[PDB]
């Protein structure tokens, strides 16, 4: 019998955190190229 | 007294009641994959997506 810990926690939540910072970061990406492709 | 060679060998043993079955559970639907599946399900989905 086991029982996984916090270490192994922060790994699976550090992968939420990830991912959730790399669809901001893709917004944010989109978001620059949306400016330029208005004031053109 | 004197005893003869033993005719039968015994000792102490543990008595219990027959296992009859066993009372569901409320999330019991979840048995067939275990725990790990299902996390990694979630984490899967989150990434594909």
């Amino acid at each position: 019998s086991y029982s996984y810990g916090w270490s192994f926690y922060f790994g699976a939540l550090s992968f939420i955190i990830a991912e959730m910072v790399g669809v901001l970061a893709v917004h944010m990406f989109i978001d620059r190229h949306k400016q330029l492709r208005a004031t053109a | 007294i004197d005893f003869s060679k033993p005719f039968m060998s015994l000792g102490i043993s543990i008595m219990i009641k027959k296992p009859q079955k066993s009372k569901p559970g409320v999330f019991s639907f979840l048995d067939p994959l275990a725990y790990e599946i299902w996390m990694c399900i979630v984490f899967a989905y989150i990434g594909v997506s």
